RNA sequence: AGCCAGUGAUGGCCGUGUAGUGGACUGCCAUGGCGUUGACGGGAGCGGGGGAUUAGGGUUCGAUUCCGGAGAGGGAGCCUGAGAAAUAGCUACCACUUCUACGGAGGGCAGCAGGCGCGCAAAUUGCCCAAUGUCGAAAAAAUACGAUGAGGCAGCGAAAAGAAAUAGAGCCGACCGUGUGGUUGUUUUCAAUGGGGGAUACUCAAACCCAUUCAAUAUCGAGUAACAAUUGGAGGACAAGUCUGGUGCCAGCACCCGCGGUAAUUCCAGCUCCAAAAGCGUAUAUUAAUGCUGUUGCUGUUAAAGGGUUCGUAGU
RNA sequence: GAUCUGGUUGAUUCUGCCAGUAGUCAUAUGCUUGUUUCAAGGACUUAGCCAUGC
């Protein structure tokens, strides 16, 4: 029902001060530790190795492999796993290639029926992959 | 001007100053205040509640750079 | 199983695009979309993509 | 101008001859001949006067 | 680095991307006025815009004050020396009503086509392009060009163009080569 | 949730030191000084003028051109000077590091250009003092031309911003939908213009770009104008197909709802169509959407949320 | 521009979030690119290390 006092700013100011860790949104933005867990050092794109390629069944409703991809960054030597978009393009891709990954729309949440994925593919070797799947470039 | 709040120290006493400082985002105030160490002549004998007049002077000590004028 | 990778994209067959007149550019092509929908015909609701009957 | 039949400009005029060599700049004299030759360019007199650092006396120290 | 020369920019992409309304009205602008793109349209309502928005503040100002005096008696100014109010319209209240066609006859290619020296106004927008048209004996190559009332009696096709008093185009010449 | 005092913490007296005031410092004396109006400790961070988003109130960014501060690998000391605790000055140590005849001697790009490494991530080892300034025994010229990677100019540059091409006007024939006009198509004619090529030349320190011109007696050029527009989409949100093949809960799409098991409006393609266009998608951060942080302006019987009850200080 | 829309039910009216939408001299990456004017450009990570010339 608030103060409404003309001599109580101070419990004005307080009040909205504790109130404001109440939200995520205002939360994680101030906080330092969603950053820490975060793969990507706080980056929109990370460069990584290939390890292995794996297929993630998708969820219930729907039935599929989603034909992704396991990934040691560079920068700090963390493991992700990574979409594959795309008919085929798969196989442009090999065992220890260089890749760049992007995250996925929604900041850091999976997204979609493949069940713990957030990053995809975006370039192989430095060309394109979707350059590569239109077959307006060739792989080096 | 300020309100003499201790006279303990040879010479020396503490002044408080209260004021409003006023907070645009609320159109409101809210109360704040701010303590002064002055430097008092044998000839005035201030008490602590009283209302004194200090003028600015060059560093007499670390804090000190206030002086009583008058005593009212 | 990976095995299955790109099966419908290699299985459709192969057609190829036709080749046609170019289109105006720029300032002509907005007088050209103009005319197709405000000039050569006299309303007294217009539908821009309407496709034969079928199945 | 642009698209006419105009151009626009600076002008000067000296009294005599003597006083335009004396005043005008060399560049805008060289144009019309008349010039002072160019001096040698300005990395070789930037590397002799590093190596000359180095001596004293005679010998361009 | 140390340079301080200014730049701004002119126009606003539209909130609510696919309106059905909106589109439809757009389109008939392009046509009717033989437009380039959406730009040139979203450019003139920036400018009605600003207008619009100095007006109201005005407006809300008490009469006779300092502010209204000065800056009222110059906005009415560019509005009657452009052409966009007529000179019966004087108090400052039929700012607010201007719209977006107001401004859109006053530009060179569609004077030039109400003149007359052209048959629509894609034969009028490539003839400003082409170095025939001079608005006060000077030549005019831009079609976004604001004619204001005292030249709107002074243009006529270029001195130096083959409509004019110039020599023969490229057609005639190469005609002229080739025999 | 308490902080400060052996070894200065708060104040006093006589001094020392400084260019000068001062617990700045030596000796003696008293017990003071600060704090829920948040001290002490911790985290992020150079401060401001300002930028983004604009009903209004607000939220957020500011390493970066101007002003102020600090530093020159780390950290300490110092000489000369009117001014430095100076680093393209000196001295020593620590970490790195170069030449040597092995006795010794050197180094400091967070100046310009450039290299390695790091990373999602950022340009030439170019020309010139012509302009703007600084220093100086110094105007310019004449037996007789200061320096200046400060600065300017060009190269690279789809960060961002402004203007703007990719066609115009008709005849004929066959068609269109309203009911002698509005327009689509193929054989056609007839003017115009740049992108480009050049110059008596203009510009410029010189070169370049722009601008002028294709006779002034005397200057090249568009027809499939092959001088050829792209990037995303067509179930809903959200503008645009109940079209035709292929696949068959597979391959794949899908920010969300959802599509795909034999007639797929959603996948892979063809043809049409839509948006905006020399630009258009994707990722991350942030502002508005958000009256989902609410001073203006939220909610609290049952959806999340009134303390078990009284007394009661600071505060209002 | 003082503006909202899709998802909870066999249907209805709510609370509430998730998703959509516009800008950024705001960075990066992909496809494409005819003309002209004006411009930021090794800050983010490593106040990391430096051949050569000035
Ligand atoms: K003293
Ligand atoms: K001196
Ligand atoms: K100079
Ligand atoms: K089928
Ligand atoms: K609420
Ligand atoms: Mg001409
Ligand atoms: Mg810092
Ligand atoms: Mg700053
Ligand atoms: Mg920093
Ligand atoms: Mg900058
Ligand atoms: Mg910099
Ligand atoms: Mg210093
Ligand atoms: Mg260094
Ligand atoms: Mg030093
Ligand atoms: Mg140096
Ligand atoms: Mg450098
Ligand atoms: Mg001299
Ligand atoms: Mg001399
Ligand atoms: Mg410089
Ligand atoms: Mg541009
Ligand atoms: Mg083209
Ligand atoms: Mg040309
Ligand atoms: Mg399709
Ligand atoms: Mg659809
Ligand atoms: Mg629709
Ligand atoms: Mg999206
Ligand atoms: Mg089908
Ligand atoms: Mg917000
Ligand atoms: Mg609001
Ligand atoms: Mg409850
Ligand atoms: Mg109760
Ligand atoms: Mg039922
Ligand atoms: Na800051
Ligand atoms: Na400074
Ligand atoms: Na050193
Ligand atoms: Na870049
Ligand atoms: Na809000
Ligand atoms: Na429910
Ligand atoms: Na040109
Ligand atoms: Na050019």
């Amino acid at each position: 029902t608030k103060t409404n006092g003309q001599h109580a700013a101070r419990k004005l100011v307080r009040l909205r001060r504790k109130n404001r860790w109440a939200d995520k949104g205002w939360k994680k933005s101030h906080t330092f530790v969603a950053q820490k867990a975060n793969p990507f050092g706080g980056s929109s794109h990370a460069k990584g190795i290939v390890l292995e390629k794996i297929g993630v069944g998708a969820k219930q409703p729907n039935s599929a492999i989603r034909k992704c991809v396991r990934v040691q960054l560079i920068k700090n030597d963390k493991k992700i796993i990574a979409f594959v978009p795309n008919d085929g393009c798969l196989h442009f891709i090999e065992e220890n290639d260089e890749v760049l990954v992007s995250g996925f729309g929604r900041s850091g949440h999976a997204v979609g029926d493949i069940p713990g994925v957030r990053f995809k593919i975006v370039k192989v070797s430095s060309v394109g992959l979707y350059a590569l799947y239109r077959q307006k470039k060739e792989k080096p | 001007r300020g309100v003499v709040h201790s006279t303990k120290m040879r010479r020396s006493i503490v002044i408080r100053r209260n004021y409003l400082h006023f907070i645009r985002k609320y159109q409101r105030y809210q109360k704040r205040h701010r303590n002064i160490t002055v430097h008092c002549s044998p000839c005035f004998d201030p008490k602590p509640g009283d209302e004194v007049v200090v003028g600015q002077c060059r560093p007499l000590s670390k804090t000190i750079r206030y002086n009583v004028l008058q005593v009212v | 199983s990976l095995a299955r990778a790109g099966k419908v994209k290699n299985q459709t067959p192969k057609v190829s695009k036709q080749e046609k007149k170019k289109q105006p550019r720029g300032r002509a092509f907005k007088r050209l979309k103009y005319t197709q929908r405000y000039l050569a015909k006299t309303l007294k609701k217009l539908r821009m993509n309407k496709q034969p009957p079928g199945k | 101008k642009f698209g006419g039949g105009k151009t626009t400009g600076f002008g000067l005029i000296y009294d005599d001859l003597a006083a335009m060599k004396r005043i005008e700049p060399n560049y805008r004299k060289a144009r019309l001949g008349m010039g002072k030759k160019k001096l040698p360019a300005r990395k070789s007199v930037k590397e002799r006067r590093n190596r000359n650092k180095k001596i004293r006396g005679k010998a361009k120290g | 680095m140390r340079n301080y020369n200014n730049f701004n920019r002119v126009w606003k992409a539209p909130r609510r991307p696919f309106e059905k309304e909106r589109l439809d009205r757009e389109m008939k602008l392009c046509g009717q006025y033989g437009l380039r793109c959406k730009r040139e349209i979203w450019r003139v309502n920036m400018t009605l815009s600003k207008m619009r928005r100095t007006a109201r503040l005005l407006l809300t100002l008490p009469e006779n004050h300092p502010r209204r005096l000065l800056e009222g008696s110059a906005i009415m100014r560019r509005c009657h020396g452009y052409g966009f109010l007529d000179e019966d319209k004087d108090k400052l209240d039929y700012v607010l009503s201007l719209t977006v066609p107001d401004i859109l006859e006053r530009r060179l290619q569609t004077v030039v086509f109400k003149h007359g020296l052209a048959k629509s106004v894609h034969h009028s927008r490539v003839l400003i392009q082409q170095r025939h048209i001079a608005v006060a004996k000077q030549i005019v190559t831009i079609p976004s060009f604001i004619v204001r009332v005292s030249s709107e009696h002074h243009i006529a096709f270029a001195d130096a163009s083959p409509f004019g008093n110039g020599r023969p185009g490229r057609v005639k010449r190469v005609k002229r080569n080739a025999a």
